Formats: C-alpha cells, structure tokens, sequence
RNA sequence: CCUCUGGCAUGUUGGAACAAUGUAGGUAAGGGAAGUCGGCAAGCCGGAUCCGUAACUUCGGGAUAAGGAUUGGCUCUAAGGGCUGGGUCGGUCGCGGCCGGCGCCUAGCAGCCGACUUAGAACUGGUGCGGACCAGGGGAAUCCGACUGUUUAAUUAAAACA
RNA sequence: UACCUGGUUGAUCCUGCCAGUAGCAUAUGCUUGUCUCAAAGAUUAAGCCAUGCAUGUCUAAGUACGCACGGCCGGUACAGUGAAACUGCGAAUGGCUCAUUAAAUCAGUUAUGGUUCCUUUGGUCGCCACUUGGAUAACUGUGGUAAUUCUAGAGCUAAUACAUGCCGACGGGCGCUGACCCCCUUCGCGGGGGGGAUGCGUGCAUUUAUCAGUGGUGACUCUAGAUAACCUCGGGCCGAUCGCACGCCCCCCGUGGCGGCGACGACCAUUCGAACGUCUGCCCUAUCAACUUUCGAUGGUAGUCGCCGUGCCUACCAUGGUGACCACGGGUGACGGGGAAUCAGGGUUCGAUUCCGGAGAGGGAGCCUGAGAAACGGCUACCACAUCCAAGGAAGGCAGCAGGCGCGCA
RNA sequence: AUAUUAAAGUUGCUGCAGUUAAAAAGCUCGUAGUUGGAUCUUGGGAGCGGGCGUCCCCGCCGCCUCUCGGCGGGGCCCGAAGCGUUUACUUUGAAAAAAUUAGAGUGUUCAAAGCAGGCCCGAGCCGCCUGGAUACCGCAGCUAGGAAUAAUGGAAUAGGACC
RNA sequence: CCGCCGGGCAGCUUCCGGGAAACCAAAGUCUUUGGGUUCCGGGGGGAGUAUGGUUGCAAAGCUGAAACUUAAAGGAAUUGAC
RNA sequence: AGAAGACGGUCGAACUUGACUAUCUAGAGGAAGUAAAAGUCGUAACAAGGUUUCCGUAGGUGAACCUGCGGAAGGAUCAUU
C-alpha cells in the first residue's frame, strides 16, 4: 500500500536496487492522523500481532503538567501556536509531538490558590473579596498558617509564567504522540524553554 | 515462509535423536515447550526408538493416552512433547522412572533412576528478575518462573526443585570447584570441575573444565550447568561418567569386554 | 544562542531544568545539571561530553544510543557531513589459488560526537557499532588517537 | 488595447431601404487537400515558467529543434535591505561637555523606516485562467547561392551583382 | 598410475597446433537372460489447459426439541446415539517450480540495551449473580432467476456466538485534606509536642510529568519503588468468566462449605519463530569512467507513519555520498548455499533437481480476515487469454498429483 | 552426436613464452598499483635429564604495580589495571545444521547399500550385551600462548619518572 | 712510454652454463623451476578488416571484433638439385 | 447502532503518447573475404629471381606492381692496406 523499507531506494553509492519481491504487510505505512483541536473524534486501528492503535483525528483535552509545581491538572487545549517540524502544521491546528499549544491555566491557578493560600493572575477586587477570604478565614489557626508560612518565599513564582496566568492561558509542549496512543498529554513551558518559545514566536510575528 | 513451521524433515532433524534414513520423509519435530527445539528428546522418540515400548507412532499414541507417562510428575498426552534435559519420565505401570542426562558422546541416556530421587529435579537459572510490588522470580533453564528465591541464587546458578510442590529446595552457587556437566557443542556431556571462569564483556564467557581423569577442555558459559560442590553430585550419573574417552581407548575397551568377559 | 540553533529547543532529555526557589543568585554555579553516562567496554567517557554544554542525542556518552555488538578501528578521510565523519578501513583479502593477497578498502559512515574536538583526518579512530541511526550511518566514535604521524 | 492634458467632427454630402453581384470581416455538421499547376487563400502554432531537446556540424551552432506540463481568483507562509543607537561607573565643568576608569554587543542585539520581486501552501470556480490585446506551425529530404549586403523608381528580389 | 601416440619434412631437431586417449552427463542407435538399488517435462514454452482428485475437523467436557434412530423413566429441564447448523481451531504448513534477483538473494558471523510473536510450558489471575438482555442458524414454510458452493421474505429456537453487569470488603487499611480537641512553655504574639470527626484519592495495564536512588548489566532513559494526574472514552484491559465427571461434611436439617478435570482471558517470562541491522565474502563486461542529487542523492534538527531502529516519508537547514582497491552502467544458456564431476600437488567446470534459505502462483497492482498472508486450491480491479447465457448476466487460474495439447534432440 | 574435466607446463599461483618459430610499448617522465638496503637482548648464569670435566636436551632470570582487592598498624599475593604501542603471521581453544565426503564398527548370503546387530539361552533369562564412533568443514569473526619475519609507533622550537 | 682503479663503446677467446639451433659471458645462474617490477603472445588465414569510441585540417593515428575458412603455416640446421 | 452514496487524500493497475536502449531481421546498388575449376593476362617473389629484397610514407599504374625521400640487413660485403 504505502509501504516504508529500504528496497525501494537508492544504495550509499548512488545506483538502483532491483526489486527483489513485492510489498508486504509489514514493510508497511499507514495514512497519517493529523489530528486537530476539537470535540473527541478517536479511531482504533488493529495493528501487527493484534493490539490497538488508536489515532486521534480531533482532540480537546490533554493532561498537561505544571513541571517545577508538580500539579498536572487534565485541561482543554485551547490552541496550537507553534511547530518547529512544519509552519503549516501550525496553520491548520494540528496535534503532534512538540507542538507548542496553549492551554487554559484555570486548574492550576485553582491549584494555586488552594495550596499556596495566595492569588495568582491580578485584579482589583472581584476574585479576592469572595473567594479567595473564603479559601483563607482560619478558624483554625496555629497549624495551617504555619504550613502556609513555611510555603514561604517559595511561592514566588516565575515572572513569565505568572503573566500567562493573569492572561489566561499557558503556552505548553505535547509529549505523546497523538495519531498513535490517542491522548494529547504534554508539559508546561517554563524558564529557558519558555523564554525561547516566546523569543521565537514574537520573531515570527514580526 | 508466510508464517511459522509446522513441519521437521527427517535430516534436518537433530542427529542426537539417532534418527534414521529409510523409514520416511519426516521426523516429529517438536512441540512448542520449556526446550529449545535442537535440544529434545520427543515422548515418540524416547518410547518407540529408545526403549523400544511401542513400534509405531499409533502404538506410542495409545501408550501415551493411557496417562501412563508423567513428565516432571504431571502426565503429557502430546507425543511430540519435547522432554529434555534433567527432566524425569516417570512411567508408573512399571514404576521405572528415567532422568535424559546427556552421555558423553551427546544423545541423552537411557539413565532408570530410583523412585526417590525421582522427586527432585536440577535446574540453572536463566535470569533473575524483580517483578511487581518488589516481588522477585527466578526463570530455570526449563522455563520455570520461580517467585521469591533465596537472595543469592544468582543467575547461571543451579536449584534443586522438589517437583509436586514445585518451589526450591537448596542449590549450588557457579564457583571454581563445582560439578559441571556441559549441555552444548562439542563438549556434550563431559562433566568435570571448573578450574576457571574467564569474564569476557559483550563477547560470551568462556569456563574452562577439568575431568576427573585429568583431561582439560572448555566451553562457553551458556552450554555449562552445575551438579554438585565439587566431585561429589548432586544426582546419579549414567555409567560412563561424562568422562570421555578418546576413539582409540575407547576401542581397547571394546576389544577387552570382548573375548575375555562372557 | 549558542546551543539553541535548531528551530526547536535543543535539551537533553532525562534533566529537569527548572526547580528553583532559593538564596546565591538565579540558578547554580554550573547550572544545568549535565547528564552523561559511560559507554563500557573500558572506553573514557572524555571531558568534553560531561563538562562541555552541547547536546546531542546520537553522542554514545551524553545521549539515548547504546553501544553493543562489534568494535571496529579505521581511519578517517572526510569530515564534511555534520556530527559524522567517513573512515576508511583497509584489509588484505585471500585469494587461494594464487597464494597471495589484495588490499581492499570499506569506507564506512560514521557518527562524531562533538565531545571530540581537534580531530584531523588521517586520524586513527575506534567506533563501537550501534543501533542504526541514519540510512547508512551504524558506528559512533568511541576513541581517538591522531598520533600516526603529525604531532600531537 | 483603454484613459487625462490638448485636439477633432469621420476625411468633397444627406435621407429610406437591407435584393443579386461584389469589397472587407466572421462561423460552420461529418470528412480533412479528395480542391488546384501548386496547401494559393485561411487555419493551426504563438507569451512566460518548468522540464526536455535529434541528425548533422566549420564544434560556434543546429535550438523557441522536436516533445511535454503548468498558468485564473482569493487567503496565507517563507526568502531576499537600509538607517540610528552602548564610551553605561566615578569625578568634575556647563539634558550637554571634558577627564579617568570599567564596558567593549568585536557570535552582535535593540528600535525606526522602505521598494519590490521569487518560491511554496491552503481554499475556490460549470477545467476557466498568456480568457481582450500582443504572439513562431512543425518535421524529413533534394537543387542553387557560403553567409550579412545589393539589384531592374513603374510587371523580373533570384540561382543575378557584391 | 604425477603416463602420452599419429599428422607439416628428401630426412633432422624444434615451435605449434589438429587428431587420437580416459572420465562424466543429455540425447540417440543397435542390442538385452536373472536380480538388488534407482534418476525421470529443469534445459525449449514461469506456454496453454478437458476430467477427476490434492484441507478439513468433535471429546466425558461450547450450543441438539431433526424427529433420523433409539431408549427405559418419566414426567424434576435434562438421560443415550445423532445428520444439520451456529461456535472454536486450521486452511500462512506441506507440495510445486526457478521467472526474477549480482553485496541483492545466500553463507559464516554477530545485534535486537531498536521490535512483534497463535500456540506450548511456568508464573501471575480479591439487586442479575440461586445467573441478566435479544438476535440469529439449522428446522418449518412462500419464493425469485435461463444459469453458480446465487440467495429474499415470513415463522420459530440455543450458545463459551453477540451484548449488558452485581454480591465480595474489613465507616475498616494507607496517602493527602484536615470541624476541631488536648498537653507543655511564654508577660503575650509566638515556640514545641500530641490526638482528631467530616471530605477527596483509596491500582495491575495505559499516557504524560516529577522524585529518590530492591535486583541487575559492560551497559541504561533497565527492573523495582514514591508523588502528581490521565484514562488508548461503549470501539484501554484483566478488573467481577461458561462446561464435565465423580458425589462428600456441618457443636446442623435446609442451609452453608468441598476436591478432580475441561475451556477462557489481561500481563510477565518460555518456546516456535519472524522481522529488520553489524563484519567478510559473487560470474563475465571499459566497444560501460565518471555516477548520485530539490521526484532523497549523503548528513543534520523536529515531527509523520510503522511492531520498533533508521530519508521510511514530511518540513527546515547543510552539501554531502560512491569511484581505477573498478563505482555507475550493460550482460548472464545466473535463484544462493550445502554439494556434484573431474582430478598427483595446484586447479577446471557444474550445482533447475529430494536438506537449508529465498522468490512466484498467466501478468501487474490493491486488500479483507487473522498471531502469522500484501495468501492466490482467499477476494477487488485492469491487462492478456479463454467458458455457459434464455444476451439481462454469471463464473475462471495444475510452477499440487495424474493426464492432455503444444514445444521440442529431450 | 553434443556439453564438459583430465590430457593442457596449449592460460602456466605451483608452472609456459617474447634473438630467428606468435610475441619488448620509438623513447623518457609519471600518479594510483606493486616492490623496497643495514640496524636495537645477546652470548652467558644456575639446576632436573641423556649420552672432576666437555657435547646434546628440559622448567627459569610477561616488566611494572602494591595509585587499586584481600585468595589502631600489618604481611600474603590474587581479582582490576600502565593489556598484550597497533596489526599481520603462527599454535591452541570455543563456536560450527544434517545429508554428502573421508572414516571406525557391523558377514545386507557378497557388493552398491543399511544403521544396526549380537548373546545367553532347553526360553524359566521370563531376559541380557552393546552401537548408532572420530576427521575435515575456505575466508571473515571470536579465545588464549609464541614473538623469528613484515609493517607500525614513542623524547629533537623537549619530554620520562620522583613523600 | 709502462701499469693500476672506476665507469663507456665494442672485440677476440674456451666444455661457464645455456640454447631447436644459428648462436649468446648473456640469450648464463630454469623440472636443483620463486630478487623486484612493467608491457605483451597463445596454429595458420579472415585482419590490424568490420564496427562503434576517440584524436587529426587532412593523410591517417590509437583502441579493435566476428562469421566464415583452413592442416598445417612457421623456425633452425643437413643432404641434394638449381 | 448504522447501509448505499459523495468531496479530498493516498497507493495505483491499465490504456494512449512520446523518449532512449538491447536483440532480430528485408533492401536496389556497392565493396570485401574464402572456397571450388582442366578459364584469361602477365610474371611480382625465392638463385644477383635477372632493377637486393624489406620497412615507414607519398604519388602513379590493367594486374601483379613501379617510382620518389629516410630507414633495414632478415644482403650478394663481418675484411681492403
Ligand atoms: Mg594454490
Ligand atoms: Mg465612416
Ligand atoms: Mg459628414
Ligand atoms: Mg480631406
Ligand atoms: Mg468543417
Ligand atoms: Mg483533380
Ligand atoms: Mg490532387
Ligand atoms: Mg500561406
Ligand atoms: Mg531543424
Ligand atoms: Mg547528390
Ligand atoms: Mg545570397
Ligand atoms: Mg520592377
Ligand atoms: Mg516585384
Ligand atoms: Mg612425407
Ligand atoms: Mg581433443
Ligand atoms: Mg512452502
Ligand atoms: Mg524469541
Ligand atoms: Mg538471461
Ligand atoms: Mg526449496
Ligand atoms: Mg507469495
Ligand atoms: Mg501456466
Ligand atoms: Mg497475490
Ligand atoms: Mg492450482
Ligand atoms: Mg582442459
Ligand atoms: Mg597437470
Ligand atoms: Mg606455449
Ligand atoms: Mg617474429
Ligand atoms: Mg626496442
Ligand atoms: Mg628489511
Ligand atoms: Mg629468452
Ligand atoms: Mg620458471
Ligand atoms: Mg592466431
Ligand atoms: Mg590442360
Ligand atoms: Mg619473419
């Protein structure tokens, strides 16, 4: 069909390799998912020996994870952004391994909010008079304050990252290999990795 | 080749199973099992061709499916079985009981052995593992996964298995001054003591051997498997030894049992 | 700059550089975490790999590529393809009939990894086979010698 | 080919018809030079990009040889350039200077400007797209004259003269 | 047995060949009493094929209400044979041929720390459950078509086929959360020590990320462990399953527990392998000297696919890669090898042909099922051959074994 | 009849020719190729063994290491390591499908074959005894000895070791 | 004029040893066969032809086959005949 | 749950059309070779072959051949005071 082995082409010198038989079902290909952001939209495929493949062809969600904070909240991938492989890959909106998509910071913020007692993304006074006081007013005291001052400076986020936040939304790299296992799971951009990213995508906007 | 064999020439079979030219076109080719194919001695090859039990392969058919024979104490209904190395054969209506330990030409004796003893069977180690939750296993020779082992049965070691448990009791530990009888290329079925172990990395591990009768040979690791601390074992062993004599004594002695002895 | 000269970043994988929240400025006196391993086979994991900042992933010391199987020696000839390099192994073949010899020449494609600095041609080269990592490309370089000859 | 500036009144007249013959333009089913002294006449071909290019040869050519493909609209992507800027720290003198010490982007980075092209991709239309205009029909051969040049103003442009 | 004779000359000695001489195949001629073995459509035409056969299958143990036989027993479904049909497995082996194919096949050698693996063998296998849903085949009966191992509509009726899905299990055990509570100290904020209801998780496999370094190896990004989540969502998985033979025991009477097999699965090892890779090796040919390359040539980076590793393919870069040590191209009366025939020592030639490996089923291509096929005694096209047609349509593949035609010395 | 091997030292490596029999480029330079002078540890020393001494034979003078492991200070010498400067060469070993071949054994009646056979035994033994060997298997790969031959290194605008 | 030494061109001389020999101190150190290395022949004819390729202003040069034919062609030396 | 169907992709048979390449062949006329043969013309060559032959190279000629230049000894001179 859409066969890959090394019969088909040229030697290391230069001259043609005669055909020895004819294709098989195993020196093999298969037509590529390219999978988009969407509503769930996954096809199983049996593979060599039985098993499953299961391609995505379009995909919402994924399980990111926050690296250095260590949360990894499952959160909608809101866009893709960047591909160092192809620019219109990027174009469509197509899932792959390292693509650079967006996606929505709510989870962790939350996570943030609970654990390190602190808001995160800035706002003048709708969030933090309801809420976050809730989150707070110790009745307790003694305990969890000390915990919550032993999350000491320590908290002090990256400064890249906590603008992303008060936006809303995290630039973020893909791990799995969507059109094989199915899932978009990846990680957070963060540091030097990040800084190169934003570098990059502010050059291709010009 | 679309997929797997289902087939064995006769001539492409193993010559250690002493099989014939004119007879037919096939020999029985193993089952899939603990041993490796080049390896065996097939249930119809260890009944109608070695002790002469049955004539045919029906006859070793109907032999079988009496449930008369128990390999390794558990009874195997398929013919082409491949029974192999420091196994047993237990037979039961006649309560003889075998081992196939190789002779030192190399073609597993006809070795009886007595109904104690017949319990227990020796096995080397593959591999040493650690499964799930930090459970450990062994794998023997004779593809046995063993689960928690002693915590110093390493690999190319030897164990002895009871058998109608299972599980290990007591080994012997791949050391100079051990029993040693070989299960592969050339020196098939010699036994002597170690002497020397020659670690070679990413090449396989030479182990030279020293017979009892003075005679030096090597082999590699792999084919080498223990039997005992160092002259005396830890099974019977077929008359002969796994001593290895050369063409030439060997006919002397031909020649002495001849005549004289009557 | 520098290492980042891809269109992707260029990390080794297997380090995490990112945990940070303490005193002694931004990030540690060497910084990043360097992984590398040995190869075996009695070869020096060399400086350069584990001090040296590159990446690259086909490198035996500081990348996923394993060395197994046989060692061969040549002698390199060109360095023109990028992270490799051809070497060329000579050997004498028998011919029966007339009792005698011809030399024969194997110049085969081979990795370079860039913990190898100030290798010239004509430079006496061990490399240890490998899984296949390009079409025509088995052998990373292992050990360098350059002595035959030309200074050191 | 269409337009502005400027210029004209259709070239010594108008009106009404829309016959034949004409002059000048077009189009034609099926065939395709059967027409004729003779493909005369007209028709095919045509622009660009990308391929691809024979015999023969004075080795320069032949050559746009021949023979193929693509071409619109729209929405994007990539690739090609200039200018200016650091002498920051300390001192002192009037944001500017002068001195001394660091720095010294010496892989450069930052901000500000500006023609125009080339390549690639997506979508899209009743397969239409060099949409009008402009714009080579090819080949195989023979005769003559090497060639470019010249020639009978008003019937001979040639193989004649040079 | 390391062997030579005849022939140029009037004669001679040579160079030199031709001719004899002996083997081995293929054929053919004449001939032929007995017996043991024994090759046999390879050479030409991988040219064509009439007829028949060459792959099916049931145990005590997945479904039996054919009524086709019969029981021995009724009525507590079932008892025992049992065609059929569904279910499962097999049909990828074998057999044939050698067209292709010249570092390709293939051989020795090694890798898979770069993957798959039906089966076998061994490990794992904590409110419908006194057992759920409806569907269909055989069987019954209407048929349609000229015609096929065509099938449609209506009746029924099962399952280990196809579906759904629970009790277990310890308001208990361990991670986080923590309404709160208690003890000590302090001028007191504070500091230290303990306990603790209610919540969320309460993992084998999967995918991602982080942490720490039980057992391993020349060799880890291994194996195992800890945290965070994710579910490759009904089309991730085991989670939690159907059949047969004996037939037992309860500090106890109607219940609750019990061994011996079969069959079934997710994961790990094993085996049979398969699949790619490593090193070294092949006949003639220069009247083949340069070849390869934006239609992957050689590298690099990130993907895609694939069982995985790799220009396998895509994007973006780089300009490499092979060659007189014969690349590239052409040829082969070329499948490779084991081996065969000659032979003193060397060699020379042959190897379609019974073992191993490959490749192929008129030619090319595409794919379904499946552990395994790019299958051909499986399908879908086209081409080329051909067969019935009631002319609307339908079927086909002997390089299986016999046999025919044809080709031919064979 | 034809294919083919020996004959054919008439393809020649072993092993042919090249003054006149066929045959040395008209001559020189010249890269790949092929081929390349001599040279470095030796006599000796000490013993076991053979024909006070002489002549032939056999283990010894792999060095260094103790920076490494151990069969509050140590020895003892093995695992590791400066691995044999780096190969070829040679010898040993390991690994090598069988069939064929070579070749043991064995009266298929003989043989070509085949892998079996043979015994005690009146059969009362209710059986027994043995086989189904070895060799070879280019080249390349792997293993450890040897170091003559042949390559190939190291200290020369200086560098080897030293509480 | 008489010697010696090196290296030239040759000469005579012989049972050096070769060689079918004529001859050759090289054409010797060859079945007692191996210092190194180039080129090159393989009965006679067809044929240095045809064909391609290449060089040359040309004339030609280099490279360079086959079918078919043929039992000898050829070397040296001897006796004759001429 | 889901059949026919359709856009686009992909592999891709096949046909049409060139393009190069190999092997096989018909062909007026031309020009070779070899063989038979009881032809024709001469005599080139071997004896000094009646002009030593022979080589390279030009021209010529019914045919062998001849001539010119420079070579050759494979000469009909190892020698000529
Ligand atoms: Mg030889
Ligand atoms: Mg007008
Ligand atoms: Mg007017
Ligand atoms: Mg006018
Ligand atoms: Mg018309
Ligand atoms: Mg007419
Ligand atoms: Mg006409
Ligand atoms: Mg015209
Ligand atoms: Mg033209
Ligand atoms: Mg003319
Ligand atoms: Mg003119
Ligand atoms: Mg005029
Ligand atoms: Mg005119
Ligand atoms: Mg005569
Ligand atoms: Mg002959
Ligand atoms: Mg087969
Ligand atoms: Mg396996
Ligand atoms: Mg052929
Ligand atoms: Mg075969
Ligand atoms: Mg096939
Ligand atoms: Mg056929
Ligand atoms: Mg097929
Ligand atoms: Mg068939
Ligand atoms: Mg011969
Ligand atoms: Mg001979
Ligand atoms: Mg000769
Ligand atoms: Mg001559
Ligand atoms: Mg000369
Ligand atoms: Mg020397
Ligand atoms: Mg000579
Ligand atoms: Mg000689
Ligand atoms: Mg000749
Ligand atoms: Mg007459
Ligand atoms: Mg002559």
């Amino acid at each position: 069909g859409i066969s890959r082995d090394n019969w088909h082409k040229r030697r290391k010198t230069g001259g043609k390799r005669k055909p020895y038989h004819k294709k098989r079902k195993y020196e093999l290909g298969r037509p590529a998912a390219n999978t988009k952001i969407g509503p769930r939209r996954i096809h199983t495929v049996r593979v060599r020996g039985g098993n499953k493949k299961y391609r995505a062809l379009r995909l919402d969600v994924g399980n990111f994870s926050w690296g250095s904070e260590c949360c990894t909240r499952k959160t909608r991938i809101i866009d893709v952004v960047y591909n160092a492989s192809n620019n219109e890959l990027v174009r469509t909106k197509t899932l792959v391994k390292n693509c650079i998509v967006l996606i929505d910071s709510t989870p962790y913020r939350q996570w943030y909010e609970s654990h390190y007692a602190l808001p995160l993304g800035r706002k003048k006074g709708a969030k933090l008079t309801p809420e976050e006081e809730e989150i707070l007013n110790k009745k307790r005291s003694k305990k969890i304050q000390k915990k919550y001052d032993e999350r000491k400076k320590n908290a002090k986020i990256s400064s890249l990252l906590e603008e992303q936040f008060q936006q809303g939304k995290l630039l973020a790299c893909i791990a799995s290999r969507p059109g094989q296992c199915g899932r978009a799971d990846g990680y957070v951009l963060e540091g030097k990795e990040l800084e190169f990213y934003l570098r990059k995508i502010k050059a291709r906007k010009g | 080749a679309r997929g797997p064999k289902k087939h064995l020439k006769r001539v492409a079979a193993p010559k250690h199973w002493m099989l014939d030219k004119l007879t037919g076109v096939f020999a029985p080719r193993p089952s899939t099992g603990p041993h490796k194919l080049r390896e065996c001695l097939p249930l119809i090859i260890f009944l109608r061709n070695k002790l002469k039990y049955a004539l045919t392969g029906d006859e070793v058919k109907k032999i079988c499916m009496q449930r008369f024979i128990k390999i390794d104490g558990k009874v195997r209904a398929d013919i082409t079985y491949p029974a192999g190395f420091m196994d047993v054969i237990s037979i039961d209506k006649t309560g003889e009981n075998f081992r196939l330990i190789y002779d030192t030409k190399g073609r597993f004796a006809v070795h009886r052995i007595t109904p104690e003893e017949a319990k227990y069977k020796l096995c080397k180690v593959r591999k040493i593992f650690v499964g799930t939750k930090g459970i450990p296993h062994l794998v023997t020779h004779d593809a046995r996964t063993i689960r928690y082992p002693d915590p110093l049965i390493k690999m190319n070691d030897t164990i002895q298995i009871d058998l109608e448990t299972g599980k290990i009791t007591d080994f012997i530990k791949f050391d100079t001054g051990n029993l040693c009888m070989v299960t592969g290329g050339a020196n098939l079925g010699r036994i002597g003591v170690i002497t020397n172990r020659e670690r070679h990395p990413g090449s396989f591990d030479v182990v030279h051997v020293k017979d009892a009768n003075g005679n030096s040979f090597a082999t590699r690791l792999s084919n080498i498997f223990v039997i005992g601390k160092g002259n005396k074992p830890w099974i019977s062993l077929p008359r002969g030894k796994g001593i290895r004599l050369t063409i030439a004594e060997e006919r002397d002695k031909r020649l002495a049992a001849k005549q004289s002895s009557g | 700059a520098d290492i980042q000269t891809e269109r992707a970043y260029q990390k080794q994988p297997t380090i995490f550089q990112n945990k940070k929240r303490v005193l002694l400025g931004e990030t540690g006196k060497e910084k990043l975490p360097r992984y590398y391993k040995n190869i075996g086979l009695g070869f020096k994991t060399p400086k350069e790999a584990i001090e040296g900042t590159y990446i690259d992933k086909k490198c035996p010391f500081t990348g996923n590529v394993s060395i197994r199987g046989r060692i061969l020696s040549g002698v390199v000839t060109k360095m023109k393809m990028q992270r490799t390099i051809v070497i060329r192994r000579d050997y004498l073949h028998y011919i029966r009939k007339y009792n005698r010899f011809e030399k024969r020449h194997k110049n085969m494609s081979v990795h370079l990894s860039p913990c190898f600095r100030d290798v010239q041609i004509g430079d006496i080269v061990t490399v240890g086979e490998c899984r296949p990592l390009s079409k025509t490309v088995r052998f990373n370089v292992l050990k360098v010698t350059k002595a035959a000859g030309t200074k050191k």
